[PDB]
């Protein structure tokens, strides 16, 4: 069964510049017809594989002319010229040539772009939520950059660090920008016997963290 | 135009059987294309399943050994993927696509669907509104957003505004715990827009048939 090997991730790449994605195969993809069966796919978050190259260096139909590429019989490169925003996601060689059939493991695309710091909210439990005897406290830091990120939460001034899940998301389509949902979860009663709740975020767009609070 | 789509139970107790439809329309499968079935595991990883080609021809992976059928029904346009005795590994989302003799598949590809294999039960999701506290800084932006909470399997469909709200949404992956999975979704808008307009989120649990509309409103 033939194998292709592709680096998990790419250097992070500037909105401008051109960057270059490589496939390796364990066997030679040059058919005796002389075509080399290689195809190139890119997939978006949530989105269905989409066709870029096939024949190792036809574009397919509707396909941005930004894309191209070439390749021998076991290294093969797709060069995505003036990336944009919209090319994030991750990028798949696929050989055709002998069966089964096989995929690269993918290269996910990695944009590059100034500091900016989070915009935090917190929730408090809805009233909802509270009839049923639990209470979750929600805080949404939304658009940083870059991904690395630190939140935590304090009850009446003190550390809580149960009862915490957190959520990220993909590399932003339209601004390069992240995002993430940190919920803390306790018992109504709990909920009760407190009054100050906070959600503080650590970011390297700042010394002093971001907070955001609410008085029960 | 061409388009597939996808359809099937969500979810599959190990040991059992696996049947997914892919309907094709502005195209007809008697053609002598791969009428194929990919899959894609938790971590994104792809494997090609099969495919079916010219009414009566197919092919199959061989690590999918003997517990996989692909056929059609021409009368209906539709072809379908079976998996025998599935297990927990089988986890997956499941595409159909039309390949051709060079590889080219054009955007002849389903949306995909979610299949889980589980001995979890089915459980439909409590929606809450996220409304904020008190009023914020005057003549700016406001964010809300809804909480997904207690549902089993993946996956939820969330819109705003029946989707005419679709700008300044994030939609955050779900966090499984205790076979129960909760997502999170906000949503930026002017603070003028609201609450002067309604903002409504939309939730369906496909796995449930259940479906919910929460209102958010100011506290
Ligand atoms: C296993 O069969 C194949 O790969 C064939 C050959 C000929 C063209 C292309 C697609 C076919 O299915 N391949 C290079
Ligand atoms: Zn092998
Ligand atoms: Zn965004
Ligand atoms: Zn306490
Ligand atoms: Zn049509
Ligand atoms: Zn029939």
């Amino acid at each position: 069964d033939i194998v292709i090997t592709q680096d998990e991730l790419s250097n992070p790449v500037t909105s401008g510049e051109s960057v270059s994605i490589s496939c390796r195969s364990s066997r030679s993809l040059l058919y005796k017809d002389g075509r080399t069966y290689l195809n190139w796919f890119l997939q978006r978050p949530g989105q269905s594989p989409q066709l870029l190259i096939y024949l190792m260096s036809t574009r397919a139909s509707g396909v941005s002319d930004r894309f191209s590429g070439s390749g021998s019989g076991t290294d093969f490169t797709l060069e995505i010229s003036r990336v944009k925003a919209e090319d994030v996601g991750v990028y798949y060689c696929q050989q055709f040539v002998e069966y089964p059939f096989t995929f690269g493991s993918g290269t996910k695309l990695e944009i590059k772009r100034a500091d900016a710091a989070p915009t935090v909210s917190i929730f408090p439990p809805s009233s909802e939520q509270l009839t049923s005897g639990g209470a979750s406290v929600v805080c949404f830091l939304n658009n940083f950059y870059p991904k690395d990120i630190n939140v935590k939460w304090k009850i009446d001034g003190s550390e809580r660090q149960n009862g915490v899940l957190n959520s990220w998301t993909d590399q932003d389509s339209k601004d390069s920008t992240y995002s993430m949902s940190s919920t803390l979860t306790l018992t109504k009663d709990e909920y009760e016997r407190h009054n100050s709740y906070t959600c503080e975020a650590t970011h390297k767009t700042s010394t002093s963290p971001i907070v955001k609070s609410f008085n029960r | 135009e061409v388009k597939l789509s996808e359809s099937g139970p969500g979810l599959v107790k190990p040991s059992q059987s696996l049947s997914l439809t892919c309907t094709v329309t502005g195209y007809s499968i008697t053609t002598n294309y791969a009428w194929t079935w990919i899959r894609q595991f938790p971590g994104n990883k792809l494997e090609w399943m099969g495919y079916i080609r010219s009414s009566v021809i197919t092919r199959y992976n061989p690590s999918l050994k003997s517990r996989i059928s692909i056929t059609q029904d021409t009368s209906k346009n539709q072809f379908f993927l079976q998996l025998n005795s599935v297990t927990t590994e089988d986890t997956a989302t499941y595409y159909c696509a039309r390949y051709d003799y060079y590889g080219n598949t054009g955007d002849y590809w389903g949306q995909g669907t979610s299949v889980t294999v589980s001995s979890a039960k089915t459980t439909p999701p409590s929606v809450y509104p996220l409304a904020p506290g008190t009023a914020a800084l005057k003549s700016s932006m406001v964010t809300l957003g809804c909480l997904v909470k207690g549902y089993f399997p993946e996956p939820v469909t969330v819109t705003w505004n029946s989707g005419s709200l679709s700008s300044g949404v994030h939609t955050f992956p779900a966090v499984l715990q205790s076979d129960l999975y909760t997502l999170t979704s906000s949503v930026t808008v002017p603070s003028s827009t609201w609450p002067s307009q309604t903002v409504t989120c939309n939730v369906a649990h496909p796995a449930s048939s259940t479906k919910v509309d929460k209102k958010i409103v100011p506290r």
